[PDB]
């Protein structure tokens, strides 16, 4: 006994009945960079925080 | 004591050539008294970075 739905019998009229997820996708003209490598001593900003 | 200011350079007529030559015309850009401090902006670099 699983009751998880692994295998279901379902009718031909059916088959697209599992379009119940919402995905975001970003365009092909942005960019997706990391920022974590200039975290160093160095660096000072132009506008001071607290 | 050094400024910024837009100022442009004189275009004097000739009405009497030979009046004009005899006058030592000339231009500078020393400044015979320093500008009223009503009418000054001050820069640092804290500002200009802000």
């Amino acid at each position: 006994f699983i009751n998880k739905r692994i295998v279901e019998r379902v009718r031909v009229g059916q088959i697209l009945a599992v379009l119940n997820r919402r995905f975001v996708a970003y365009k092909g003209k942005m960019r997706i960079m990391d920022i974590t490598q200039s975290l160093k001593m160095g660096t000072k900003l132009a506008a001071p925080t607290v | 004591q050094v400024y910024m200011h837009r100022d442009m350079l004189p275009e004097p007529r000739l009405d009497d050539i030979e009046r004009f030559r005899q006058e030592g015309f000339y231009y500078t850009n020393m400044l015979e008294a320093p500008p009223e401090i009503d009418r000054v902006v001050q820069y640092t670099y804290e500002i200009a970075r802000l």
